[PDB]
């Protein structure tokens, strides 16, 4: 079976390409992978690009995919943008079968140079503004917060993913108490400290 | 740090249903870091019913039938749903997680009409 | 080995690909982002276009004159490099007696050899 060696790909901008490293660990299988990355919107704009985008890996076996950067410097430069990176296995096959092909998608965020705000410093500035059953969630930096372990009181509420200078709302039950409590996911797929929800 | 391997199990096989087949989705080994995925499945629905996956369309291939996707808790997966309606399923850190379904058919037309059933569909998992 | 077509229905050279793939071939004719080395010694990054060939992996890079003296051959000392086209891909390794070429296709390195009595310097 397939497995990706990261569950997100930070991409300075200015380098060439980065590298995602796809694995089969199965002796008796041979997979195709086929590769691309489409844009928050779920479209393939060609703002990155993936090579090789279709290959073949036979047995227990590792290759890695360049991604490059084609955006010729025309994204927003205060900000994140939000890329998808899709990597599907297509299996082999040997009467009436249902047979899958898988999907491993991750987050490919695109960060540009000189953001005021370093990456460590922004979970800590998330903000929420809490209404009768929601909350929201506000983020004023120019990283992509992937907020987990959110809890209002003992209530635990979904996870969220909140865009840079921007907001996202979440369901809150009429109970649930006052003290918020979060994490996030880092650059490195890891969970951060717990931190106390601090209102807008 | 690593995801998770995928190993997928495939299944052998109006409104009337055939038996539940159980199936597995085994991520394994998973990563340290793994926390949730979003997971869905894709594929061409069927004419009469857009939850039903279609069958492979041949000179031999049976009619009047799609097949049905089911969780662990034999709900009817939605198909083709967009990454806003899924829920996270949380994962055990850097250990394997088994993920189970079922697949079963369903008549679209009577009277069903027997011949080879056959189909492909594609499981998504996205990383938190 | 055999792939189910379904699956790669957005491909639309799927038949073509299918059939390298399920005979062996690990890569397709394409224009890829690849590491060069000759001699064992790095000389860039860049892309180069890979077409269906008689070697061993089913492809071959295409490689142009003004590339290669650029990474050290000395075009002159190759019989008959000076008819082909500025784009012209040459044939490396049937041109130059004992120049070979091959693709890691998992780490998209492009390893090329040249003998030394070949090279400008």
């Amino acid at each position: 079976g397939v497995a990706l060696g990261a569950t997100r790909v930070i991409y300075p901008a200015g380098q060439k390409q980065e590298q995602l490293a796809v694995t089969n660990n199965d002796e008796n299988s041979t997979y195709l992978i086929q590769s691309w990355v489409e844009n928050a919107d779920g479209v393939k704009d060609g703002r990155f690009i993936v090579t090789p985008p279709l290959f073949a890996m036979k047995g227990k076996k590792e290759n890695t995919l360049r991604i490059l950067d084609a955006t010729n410097n025309q994204l927003p430069q205060d900000r994140e943008s939000l890329f998808w990176m899709n990597v599907k296995a297509i299996p082999s096959m040997d009467e009436n079968t249902l047979q899958l092909a898988i999907i491993s998608r991750i987050k490919l965020y695109y960060r540009p140079a000189k953001l005021a705000l370093p990456p460590d410093q922004a979970a800590e500035k998330l903000r929420f503004r809490r209404s009768a059953n929601s909350l929201t969630l506000i983020n004023p930096t120019p990283y992509y917060l992937t907020v987990t372990e959110l809890n209002a009181g003992t209530r635990v509420l979904e996870n969220a993913l909140v865009p840079p200078m921007g907001e996202s709302t979440v369901k809150l039950p009429s109970d649930a108490g006052s003290n918020i409590t979060y994490r996030t996911i880092n650059d490195y797929g890891a969970l951060t400290p717990k931190m106390t929800g601090v209102m807008e | 740090d690593n995801g998770c391997s995928v190993a997928a199990e495939s299944t052998n096989f109006i409104g009337a249903t055939t038996p539940v087949v159980p199936f597995r989705i085994l991520l394994s080994p998973c990563g340290n870091a793994v926390s949730a995925v979003k997971v869905g499945f894709t594929g061409v629905a069927d004419s009469h019913n857009a939850n039903l996956l279609a069958l492979e369309n041949t000179v031999s291939a049976a009619s009047g039938l799609g097949i049905q996707l089911l969780n662990e808790q034999q709900n009817q997966i939605p198909l083709n749903a967009p990454s806003s309606a899924l829920s996270w399923t949380t994962l055990t850190p850097g250990k394997p997680n088994t993920l189970n379904f079922y697949a079963r058919l369903m008549a679209t037309q009577v009277p069903v009409t027997a011949g080879h059933i056959n189909a492909t569909a594609t499981f998504t998992l996205e990383y938190q | 080995l055999y792939f189910n077509p379904r699956f790669l229905a957005d491909d639309p050279q799927a038949v073509a690909d299918l059939s390298r793939f399920e005979n062996g071939q690990e890569l397709p004719p394409g224009t890829y982002r690849v590491d060069i080395y000759l001699n064992n010694g790095y000389m860039a990054t860049r892309d180069v276009t890979f077409n269906t060939g008689d070697s061993e992996q089913g492809i071959v890079p295409c490689l142009t004159r003004a590339q290669l003296a650029s990474m050290g051959l000395n075009t002159a000392s190759v019989a008959g490099m000076n008819l082909l086209a500025d784009d012209a891909c040459v044939p490396l390794t049937t041109m130059v007696q004992d120049a070979t070429a091959h693709l890691d296709v998992g780490q998209q390195r492009l390893n090329l050899t040249i003998p030394q009595a070949f090279m400008s310097n």
